[PDB]
C-alpha cells in the first residue's frame, strides 16, 4: 500500500500532460515529495 | 529612411547576428533605438 | 545629511550583488597600499584614532573595509548594522572596535579561504573630519603561499582591477620611508592605468623615516616638486605620520608632525614651495573634486538606471509574452496552491478505484 | 521639442489590418530586394562573372576569380552539409578549410577566407529572410490569432512597420516645426 | 516542509536558481535601487 | 571481408566494418593525393 501511494504521488508530481512541462517546478515538486516521503510516519495501531 | 538604412542595419543586425529568440532580438532593437534617440538621433534628423 | 545618505546608497549598491556591475557607477575613493608598508599608521592618522588592528607580517585585512568620514554629535564610530557607538578616544572603546572589526573579518572569510568577496561597512563621525568615503583593500602580494589558495593573488588582482574599473575612483597611494617611489607596486599600477594622472594626487608619508635612511635630498625635492613622476597630478604634499610603531599615541604623532612642519631640515634650504605645506588646501580640493564628480555621476545615473530598468522590463516581457513577473514569493505561493490542489484531487478520488487498483496490484 | 516628440512617438506596436500588413510586406520586400541587389553588385565586383555569365565565353579564365569561385563552392557545400553555423570562425575550422583548399593546390590568405565567409553568411541569411517573407505572405492567419503551436513567428514585418510609422511621425513633426519657425527665420534673413 | 521552506529564504535562494527567478530578483533589486536613488534626489533637492 | 569478398553477398553489411572500410578508403585517397607523409600524426591532421 505504501509503495502504491508513493507511485501515485510521484506520477501526480511528474505529470507531463502539458507540452512545455518546465523542469524548474518539477525539481521542487520532486524535492518536496522526497522530503514528505522521508518525513512520513506509520502507526503500529493501524498495523494491528 | 534611405540615409539611415545602412546605419540601422550595421547597428542592429551586426551585433545581433546570432540571436535565436525573437523576444531577445526585439529587446535589443528597442535598446538600440532608445540609445540612438538619446544620443544623436534628433541632431541627425535636424541636419537631414 | 548628504554624506550619510550617500554612504547608505553606497552600502545598498554594495549589498545589491557580490560582483561589480552597478557599484562602479558612483565614484569611490579607494585606498590601496603595499604589505607591511606602514599604511595602517597613515590610515589611523587620517581618522585620528587607532582603529585598524596591527599585524606582524600576517595580512590581517582580508576583506574590503568602507570608512565613511563625517561629523556627528560625538567622535564615535557606528556600523551600518550596529547600534553601539564605538568611541575613538577611550582605549577600551578602541579595543572593542578592533575586536568587532576582527570578528567581522573572520565571519566574512570562509573556513579555508583567504579573500572573501563580502565587504564591511563602517561610518565614522566626529568634529574635524571631512565628508568622503574611504575604501580599504588588502595589499598587493607577489609570492604564492603553498598553505593557502593558489589563486589568492589572482583573486586580489581581479578585485583591484574591478575597483579601478570606476573612471572616477580616487586612489590614495601610501608608501613607506624605506620604500622608494618606484618600489611601490600601487604607484606603478596607478601610473600604468592612468598615465596622465589628472585625478590621482600623490601623497608622501613618513618623510622623516626616509630622510633618516641616508636618502638623497635631491630625489625628495624632485618628488615634492613633481619632476620625476610622469603623471600630471594636481599637486604634491609631504606629511609625516610618525615612525609607524605601535607605541606612539595619536596626539604625540600629531605634535611631532606639527613640530616637523614648523621646523624642517628641507624647508630651510629654500628648495620646497611655501604653498605646498599642511593639508587643508589639498583636502578642500579633493572634497570639491569628489563632490563635483559624484554630482555628475548621479546626474548621468538618474537616466542610466531608468534606461536599464526599462530594458530589463522589455527583456522580461519579450522572453515571457504570456507570463508576468514571477518572484520568489509569488512562485512559492503558486507552488503551495498547486500542492494543495493536488492533495485535494488525491483525496477526491473515488475509493472504489483505489480498492480495485490495490487488489489487482496485490 | 523634437527630441521629446521622438521619444514619445511609441504609440502603435502591432498591425490589425490586412491591407497594412500587405503594405508592410511589400515595403520589406522592396528593401530586401534592394539589399540583395547591393550584395550581388558587391560580389560581382569582388569576383566577376558567375555561372552563365562566366561560362558564356568558355575561354576566359583568371586565377584570382577561380580562387574566389572555388571558395564560394566550398562554402556553399559546407552550408548544404551544415545549414546552421556560427558567424565567427574557430582556429580548427580555418585550418581545415585551408587544408581542403591546399589539397587541390589553392593557397588563400586567412583575411580573404574570412571575407568570403562573411559574404556567404550574409547571402545565406538574405535567402533565409526571403523565405521567411514568403512564408509570412500567407502566415497572416497565424499572425493575427497568435496560436500556441505557431509554426511561423513574423516579427520583422511588425518591426519594419513600426520603423516606418515612427519615421513618418518624425517627418511630419519636422515639417510642422520647419513651417512654424524656419520658414519665418529664412524670410527674415532674406528681408535683411 | 512548506513552513520550514518559508521560514528559510536561504533554502529558497539555493534551490530556486531558475532564469525566471534570477531575472525577477534582479528586476526587483534594480527597482528598489532606483526608488532609493529617487528618494535621495528628492531629499537633496528639498534640503537645498 | 574486403572488395570482392565483401560485395559477393551484397546483402551482408556491418557498421563496424563499414567504418573501417571508410577509414581505409580515406587513407588510400590521402596517399593518392600525398604519397609521402610522416609516420606521426599531428593534432591538426587528426582534427581534419
Ligand atoms: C487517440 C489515441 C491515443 C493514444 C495515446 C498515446 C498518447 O499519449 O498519444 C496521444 C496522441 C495525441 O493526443 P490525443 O489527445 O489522443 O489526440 C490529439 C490529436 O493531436 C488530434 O488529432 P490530429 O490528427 O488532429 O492531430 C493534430 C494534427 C496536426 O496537424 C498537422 O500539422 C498535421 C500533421 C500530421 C500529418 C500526417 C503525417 C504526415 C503524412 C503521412 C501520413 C501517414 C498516414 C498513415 C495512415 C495509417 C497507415 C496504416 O496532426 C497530428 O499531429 C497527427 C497526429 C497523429 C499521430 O494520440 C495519438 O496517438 C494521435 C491521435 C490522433 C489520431
Amino acid at each position: 500500500a505504501w509503495e502504491t501511494l508513493q507511485e501515485e504521488f510521484s506520477r501526480f508530481m511528474t505529470e507531463p500532460k502539458g507540452k512545455e512541462h518546465d523542469d524548474i517546478f518539477d525539481k521542487l515538486k520532486e524535492a518536496v515529495k522526497e522530503e514528505s516521503i522521508k518525513r512520513h510516519k506509520w502507526n503500529d495501531f493501524a498495523e494491528d | 529612411w534611405e540615409r539611415v538604412s545602412t546605419h540601422v542595419i550595421e547597428n542592429i543586425y551586426l551585433p545581433a547576428a546570432q540571436t535565436m529568440n525573437s523576444g531577445t532580438f526585439n529587446t535589443t532593437v528597442d535598446i538600440k533605438l532608445k540609445q540612438w534617440t538619446d544620443k544623436q538621433l534628433p541632431n541627425k534628423a535636424v541636419e537631414v | 545629511s548628504l554624506i550619510d545618505m550617500y554612504s547608505e546608497v553606497l552600502d545598498v549598491l554594495s549589498d545589491y550583488d557580490a560582483s561589480y556591475n552597478t557599484q562602479d557607477h558612483l565614484p569611490r575613493v579607494v585606498v590601496v597600499g603595499d604589505q607591511s608598508a606602514g599604511k595602517t599608521s597613515v590610515l589611523e592618522m587620517i581618522a585620528q584614532a587607532r582603529i585598524f588592528p596591527r599585524g606582524s607580517g600576517e595580512m590581517m585585512t582580508r576583506s574590503p573595509v568602507k570608512v565613511t568620514l563625517s561629523e556627528g554629535p560625538h567622535h564615535v564610530a557606528l556600523f551600518k548594522d550596529s547600534s553601539r557607538e564605538f568611541d575613538l578616544t577611550k582605549e577600551e572603546d578602541l579595543a572593542a572596535l578592533r575586536h568587532e572589526i576582527e570578528l567581522r573579518m573572520r565571519k566574512n572569510v570562509k573556513e579555508g579561504c583567504t579573500v572573501s568577496p563580502e565587504t564591511i561597512s563602517l561610518n565614522v563621525k566626529g568634529p574635524g573630519l571631512q565628508r568622503m568615503v574611504l575604501v580599504d583593500l588588502p595589499g598587493v602580494i607577489n609570492t604564492v603561499t603553498s598553505g593557502m589558495a593558489p589563486d589568492t593573488k589572482e583573486t586580489i588582482f581581479s578585485i583591484s582591477k574591478a575597483y579601478m574599473q570606476n573612471p572616477n575612483a580616487i586612489i590614495l597611494c601610501i608608501q613607506d620611508g624605506s620604500v622608494d617611489a618606484e618600489r611601490s607596486i600601487v604607484t606603478d599600477l596607478v601610473s600604468q592605468m592612468d598615465p596622465h594622472g589628472r585625478r590621482t594626487i600623490f601623497v608622501l608619508t613618513k618623510v622623516d623615516l626616509a630622510e633618516k635612511n641616508v636618502a638623497s635630498p635631491s630625489r625628495i625635492q624632485q618628488i615634492i616638486e613633481g619632476k620625476l613622476f610622469p603623471m600630471k597630478a594636481l599637486g604634491y604634499f609631504a606629511v609625516v605620520t610618525g615612525k609607524g610603531n605601535s607605541s606612539e599615541s595619536i596626539e604625540a604623532i600629531r605634535e611631532y608632525e606639527e613640530e616637523f612642519f614648523q621646523n624642517s631640515k628641507l624647508l630651510k634650504t629654500s628648495m620646497l614651495k611655501a604653498h605646498q605645506v599642511t593639508t587643508r588646501n589639498l583636502s578642500l580640493a579633493v572634497s570639491d573634486c569628489f563632490w563635483k564628480m559624484v554630482r555628475e555621476s548621479v546626474e548621468q545615473q538618474a537616466d542610466s538606471f531608468k534606461a536599464t530598468r526599462f530594458n530589463l522590463e522589455t527583456e522580461w516581457k519579450n522572453n515571457y509574452p504570456r507570463l508576468r513577473e514571477l518572484d520568489r514569493n509569488e512562485l512559492f505561493e503558486k507552488a503551495k496552491n498547486e500542492i494543495l490542489d493536488e492533495v485535494i484531487s488525491l483525496s477526491q478520488v473515488t475509493p472504489k478505484h483505489w480498492e480495485e487498483i490495490l487488489q489487482q496490484s496485490l | 521639442s523634437l527630441r521629446v516628440i521622438q521619444h514619445n512617438a511609441l504609440e502603435d506596436r502591432s498591425i490589425s489590418d490586412k491591407q497594412q500588413w500587405d503594405a508592410a510586406i511589400y515595403f520589406m520586400e522592396e528593401a530586401l530586394q534592394a539589399r540583395l541587389k547591393d550584395t550581388e553588385n558587391a560580389i560581382e565586383n569582388m569576383v566577376g562573372p558567375d555561372w552563365k555569365k562566366r561560362w558564356l565565353y568558355w575561354k576566359n579564365r583568371t586565377q584570382e576569380q577561380c580562387v574566389h569561385n572555388e571558395t564560394k563552392n566550398e562554402l556553399e557545400k559546407m552550408l548544404k552539409c551544415n545549414e546552421e553555423h556560427p558567424a565567427y570562425l574557430a582556429s580548427d575550422e580555418i585550418t581545415t578549410v585551408r587544408k581542403n583548399l591546399e589539397s587541390r593546390g589553392v593557397e588563400v590568405d586567412p583575411s580573404l577566407i574570412k571575407d568570403t565567409w562573411h559574404q556567404v553568411y550574409r547571402r545565406h541569411f538574405l535567402k533565409t529572410a526571403l523565405n521567411h517573407c514568403n512564408l509570412c505572405r500567407r502566415g497572416f492567419y497565424y499572425y493575427q490569432r497568435h496560436f500556441v503551436d505557431s509554426e511561423l513567428e513574423c516579427n520583422d514585418v511588425v518591426l519594419f512597420w513600426r520603423i516606418q510609422r515612427m519615421l513618418a511621425i518624425t517627418a511630419n513633426t519636422l515639417r510642422q516645426q520647419l513651417t512654424n519657425t524656419e520658414v519665418r527665420r529664412l524670410e527674415k534673413n532674406v528681408k535683411e | 516542509v512548506l513552513e520550514d521552506f518559508a521560514e528559510d529564504g536561504e533554502k529558497k535562494i539555493k534551490l530556486l536558481t531558475g532564469k525566471r527567478v534570477q531575472l525577477a530578483e534582479d528586476l526587483k533589486k534594480v527597482r528598489e535601487i532606483q526608488e532609493k536613488l529617487d528618494a535621495f534626489i528628492e531629499a537633496l533637492h528639498q534640503e537645498k
